[PDB]
């Protein structure tokens, strides 16, 4: 197997430069016979290719051109990773960014496709300061459902697990909402059918990365 | 007053042959009488700022030596640029330079030169040859491709395409029109390619295949019905014993030449003992079945007569 | 402005039949080079389906097919399913740009799916957040079909025309939908009223869910 | 503090070409002074001290020893490893160095066969060959191992490693496969390890997945062509089968003729569903009258009931 | 236009070592896709391969058994040449030695053959003294014919040329002969019309390489 | 002791016929690998004729053909000419020896060439060489075929016994043979006799050229 892992900030000020790096395992950035791409997706501009870097007898780069005047892709061959750097951002540069592996399949070969991808990373372009969530747990015949309320936070991944993610059964984390004063509000639901009210204890794990907020609430009835 | 020697040394590679995270280049000016000695670092002939390098002079006894060091990221170095180190002493200019070393056994380049099709050369009477080169380093403007003629006679104007490939290669193709008689009467056409990366220049040659020309013998087919399964029918052609291999083959319908993508035609294949053969298949359709039931399989070949063609046909009676 | 390869923004299906998606381009991309297809079930990353016009790789279903003629190409899905609703993307290598070129996207809908009512779950402003001064009325809806749900918040029997906001429904992995509505609140204007209602509408209509501070 | 060694080398010129002599330099630096011993190991063994020569600079607390070895371009390019070993206060410090490895070499190819329908069905002793070409011309370095998707053990393989005339090595191992196991699932996996491989290679083969369709046969004869009375050619079209793997033979007096006597094509793309091939035979006088009948046989997976199909033809 | 020049001593004593050098013009030693071979031919053992040197990702060598104990072939990238060194020779090592290029003939390729050779060098194993020849003119009295007698030399090349390479027409250098004495003698004749007798002198250039002898003699239309 | 590959020592053809030469190996060489043929006109270096099993290199006459089956191979020279008299060598690469392996050679003779009698030219001891007190007689024998000759020397009317040493005959670029005989003498004996004679006998018939002191 091969695997790609993104990382970087999710909030960039206008006019500043985004940086996101993509580490890989199961292959080498410096490898012949494959190539390393940065792509992006916004609902507005669809799915959009940005650049590529790869090594043969030398290091080569291919940019979108499109925008070649703001972009640098370039590999860190020691750490076995490659990094995208995009200058002078505006809101249009808000997207989910993907790193991906363009290489061959086999046999006949010569044929390339981007067959390996990173989870994606949400980068948002704004002046607005990054606020951490205010989190309120709430009180819960067929079944029962409780949950945590993650309130008023800026730029959003905001992912939530349950007691370090041991209960995956009947769990719905809802998308968020923009307010008139733009800030996001998200809420989650976990079900247990009455049953153990006092046998099972529930701590919701709330992750907002760009504010460094990990504060996990234990939900109690009443 | 020894003219100073200048020599560059560099970070080496680890035990397994791998490169280190940075690459240091140490310029050494040894064995000289003191004075002004000015070191300067060029990159590919350009200057880079003095704040990436440091200088150290040591005067031991009567002689003198200066060392200067420049640091490079692995990427810059593997970007294969020439770095020159250039000293100024007594109005003279000394220099030594370095880039990364050549692959000892790299790939490697393929060059294909085609002969013109029997179709093209006989029917359309606009025969062309093509030169093709694959797996060149993906940098345009380095490759050079020239056509010649063994007779040294002037050649037509060719047309070039340099195209950068998906797999980080470059493919160049030039195609040439050839004098339509000149092909038939002797005439070796030459295709010459040079690149800095190539050790010697690549020459590929092309010409009328000398040999014992014999004409083709055609037979037309079709398969009996496999009824109730869909519609239509399938038909194929066996054309054989011709010499040399060069052959074009096609299917018409009431003098309408059917697109190449319609019929699957094989490549001329050898026979035990003498001769070559091809086989070509065409699946017809029920519309043209009734429209006219005749179908023609034509072979253009050098040795065919009169017109260098042999036709034939078949239907279902 | 817009993209390089052209593909129709919408395509549709019925659970048994076969539908194709169009991809048009130039010689610099589809003509002299091969075409790839990708499937995107959003919030997830793209997954490769077809490569060099004809090919299927490991872990892919043979009801997925592809074709190319000249400057255009077609992706044929036959014998569809529920999870087949996805954004579908074509791309080729353009050698006059030196670059990868994509399609605008084609959203693939499958109708002939049953009509499932929503499930309206409501909660009272929590144990905290009252000591935080003001509070909020939270409504969670799930598992419906169309994505057409409109809310009118009614505090007591009186509808609230200000202080409210709603999302636009977002897909679920079993191909149901997800919505949420919020009403900002001051506990003064909370405990000065008696009861509450969510009031959804799913097509013709569905009913609400109601809770009061009767702990 | 302990000291540190780095090695430096003579460098290639502008054109990136080696010079006739490679100087390697050990720099031990940043230490407490006193006893400093330098050994040079070539390939892990001590060297004749004559072309190894040391020296030591100091200012105040800073102290740096340097030893220098010269090599011929030939020795360096002989792929040897060069270890600089520093003995200081009864300890050892190390740096080794090798020629820098190629950036874009080709590179090695590996091919894994499926067995033939003939091999499976008729003479029931199927096999697959994993063939590896363009390895470095040295033996005993390579490791080639067979294994199954099912975790079940494998039959013994056979292995040849034979130096090619162009300076490569071709290593080839064939594995007897179970004539049953192949038909029920069963992916076979071939795996080669060599020092010059960045990663291990693996190829894996199996029965081609798809909608099995039997072959259709059409036999033939040619209208006699002038000047050859005694030489007549026979044809067989075989179409719309699946998967593509197909064996084909010809039978005179109910005996299989040498596979060199006829010529089949490679199963190629149909425009529709399926695959097709064509095969020709060329017969004569003697064959004319022995009996005049000729069998064109195809062994295919979907062939039934016995996994073959044969059509007869004459003149 | 690849070309190969051999060089080295013609004469080698028993038990000492032979050294020969092939310089390469038109390709490189270091070349991938080629390999550089030594072979030799005695009348007695026929045509026999010795060894080969080539560069893939490092330098490799391949030798025949037998020679393997006694033989080394080394590339010199400096002057683009390679060379053979054979230890402890005996008289059976007397042979003409041939350096040759094993290689392409492209298209399909992968198929190697030796397409390019050096002219050969005669290496003689003897405990005996390279001796330069006494050289006398052979005087004229068809049309006319005159000669050069190259007498008592060891070991063998003895090449001859007329008027410093100028006249190649009608000229025949004969094989040599060993007397039981052990030395070699050889003659070279030119055939010229006697209509040309009175308009120029003719000169015989003999060069015995491993005596480093070049001296010339003139051919005189003798007394009166 | 002899080559690893075996070819017959000699082969014969009559002009215009088709002659073939065989080469027998094992599987480690001829079985597994391609076979080359080289042609050698003595005193000149071998020249490649056939490569891999059947391939002829540029500038090789198509009269030259080759074949390989199993563990042995054949070279077919078809439509013989006179310029084809040569030694013919086969070689293959051997993968048990990791080495090139050669055939012992086949000398091909083209039979039924016209019988040609020698042209003898004989030279007297030079202006020099008599000081140095040794007189040598030189008999040069020019173009003769079958190619066997016998030489006797004559002092006046009598035979000369010792002081004589003779070439074993050598083939030339016109495929006819050359030779030479030498007579060692003491420069008194040169004046001590009236005339000296070289007599060459070739097939039946003897040519004799003869010279005498002073002029
Ligand atoms: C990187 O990716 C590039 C491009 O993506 C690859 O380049 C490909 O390399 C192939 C071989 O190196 C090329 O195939 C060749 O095409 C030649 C000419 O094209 C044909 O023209 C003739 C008529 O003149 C027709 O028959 C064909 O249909 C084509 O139109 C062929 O002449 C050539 O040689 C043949 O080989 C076959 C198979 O062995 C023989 O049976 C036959 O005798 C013949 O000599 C061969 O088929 C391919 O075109 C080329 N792609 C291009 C140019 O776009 C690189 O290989 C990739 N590099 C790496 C390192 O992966
Ligand atoms: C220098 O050294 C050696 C000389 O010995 C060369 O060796 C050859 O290298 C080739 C290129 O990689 C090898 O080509 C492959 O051969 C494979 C096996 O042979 C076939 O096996 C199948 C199944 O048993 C049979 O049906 C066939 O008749 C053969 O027996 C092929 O499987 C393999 O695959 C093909 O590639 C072609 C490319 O044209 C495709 O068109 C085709 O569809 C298929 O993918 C391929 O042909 C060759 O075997 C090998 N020969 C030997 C004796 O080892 C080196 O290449 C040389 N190295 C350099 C750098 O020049």
């Amino acid at each position: 197997q091969v695997q790609l892992q993104q990382s970087g900030p999710g909030l960039v000020k206008p006019s500043q430069t985004l940086s996101l790096t993509c580490g890989i395992s199961g292959d080498s950035v410096s490898s012949n016979s494959a190539a390393w791409n940065w792509l992006r997706q916004s609902p507005s501009r669809g799915l959009e290719w940005l650049g590529r870097t790869y090594y043969r007898s030398k290091w080569y780069n291919d940019y979108a051109v499109s925008m070649k005047s703001r972009i640098t892709i370039n590999p860190d061959t020691s750490r076995n990773q490659f990094s995208l750097q995009l200058n002078s951002v505006t809101p249009e540069d808000t997207a989910v960014y993907y790193c991906a592996r363009d290489g061959e399949i086999s046999y006949d070969y010569y044929y390339y496709g981007m067959d390996v991808w990173g989870r994606g990373t949400l980068v948002t372009v704004s002046s607005a300061s990054t606020k951490g969530p205010s989190v309120f747990p709430l009180a819960p015949g067929g079944t029962a459902a409780l949950g945590c309320l993650v309130k008023d936070y800026f730029p959003e991944p905001v992912t939530v697990s349950w007691n370090s993610g041991a209960l995956t059964s009947g769990v719905h984390t809802f998308p968020a909402v923009l307010q008139s004063s733009g800030l996001y509000s998200l809420s989650s639901v976990v079900t247990v059918p009455s049953s153990s009210l006092g046998t099972q204890t529930y701590i919701c794990n709330v992750n907002h990365k760009p504010s460094n907020t990990k504060v996990d609430k234990k939900v109690e009835p009443k | 007053f020894t003219p100073p020697t200048v020599k560059i040394l560099q970070s080496s590679c680890d035990g397994g042959g791998h490169f280190p995270p940075t690459i240091q280049l140490l310029c050494l000016v040894s064995g000289y009488t003191p004075g002004t000695i000015q070191i300067t670092w060029l990159e590919d002939g350009q200057v880079m700022d003095v704040d990436l390098s440091t200088a150290s002079t040591t005067q031991e006894g009567e002689l003198a030596s200066t060392q200067s060091e420049l640091t490079l990221s692995q990427k810059h170095w593997l970007s294969d640029r020439t770095y020159t180190c250039q000293v100024t002493y007594q109005g003279h200019t000394f220099e030594d330079s370095t880039k990364k070393c050549a692959d000892s056994n790299p790939r490697g380049v393929s060059a294909y030169l085609s002969r013109p099709s029997p179709f093209d050369l006989f029917i359309r009477k606009s025969p062309t040859i093509t030169c093709l080169v694959v797996d060149l380093a993906p940098s345009k403007g380095t490759v050079q491709l020239t056509w010649s003629r063994a007779s040294g006679k002037p050649v037509n104007h060719s047309t070039r395409k340099e195209e950068k490939q998906r797999n980080g290669t470059l493919t160049v193709t030039s195609t040439l029109p050839v004098g339509t008689r000149d092909w038939i009467e002797g005439e070796t056409y030459q295709c010459r390619v040079t690149h800095p990366h190539l050790p010697r220049a690549l020459m590929r040659s092309t010409t009328k295949t000398s040999g014992p020309r014999a004409a083709p013998e055609v037979y037309a087919f079709a398969t009996p019905e496999w009824p109730g399964s869909r519609d239509k029918r399938t038909l194929a052609c066996l054309i054989q014993n011709f010499m040399p291999e060069d052959i074009s083959v096609q299917w018409l319908h009431n003098e309408v030449q059917l697109p190449d993508a319609r019929h699957s035609t094989t490549q001329p294949r050898k026979t035990k003992g003498s001769g070559f053969f091809v086989f070509s298949r065409l699946e017809v359709t029920r519309a043209e079945w009734e429209q006219k039931d005749e179908f023609i399989c034509r072979a253009v070949h050098e040795a065919a007569s009169p017109s260098q063609t042999v036709q034939r046909a078949v239907s279902v009676n | 402005a817009q993209s390089v390869l052209t593909q129709p923004p919408s395509a549709s299906g019925t659970p048994g039949q076969r539908v194709t998606i169009s991809c048009s381009g130039s010689s610099s991309n589809i003509g002299n080079n091969g075409v790839n297809w990708y499937q995107q079930v959003p919030g997830k990353p793209p997954k490769l389906l077809i490569y060099y016009d004809d090919l299927l790789p490991s872990g892919v279903s043979d009801r997925f097919s592809g074709s190319k003629s000249g400057t255009s190409a077609s992706l044929a899905i036959s014998g569809l399913q529920s999870e087949d609703e996805a954004d579908y993307y074509c791309e080729a290598w353009d050698d006059s740009l030196d670059g990868v070129v994509f399609g605008g996207g084609t959203k693939l809908t499958v109708l002939g799916q049953p009509k499932a009512a929503p499930s309206v779950t409501l909660f009272p402003p929590s144990s905290e957040e009252l000591q935080a001064n003001k509070a909020t009325l939270v409504c969670l809806i799930s598992d419906f079909y169309p994505g057409a749900v409109t809310v009118a918040w009614k505090a007591d029997s009186s509808p609230v025309k200000a202080g409210v906001e709603t999302t636009t429904p977002s897909k679920q992995s079993n191909n149901k939908y997800a919505a949420s509505s919020y009403l900002s609140l001051t506990p003064e204007q909370w405990k000065s009223h008696r009861s509450y209602s969510c009031q959804v509408t799913h097509e013709g209509s569905t009913v609400e869910k109601t809770v009061a501070p009767t702990e």
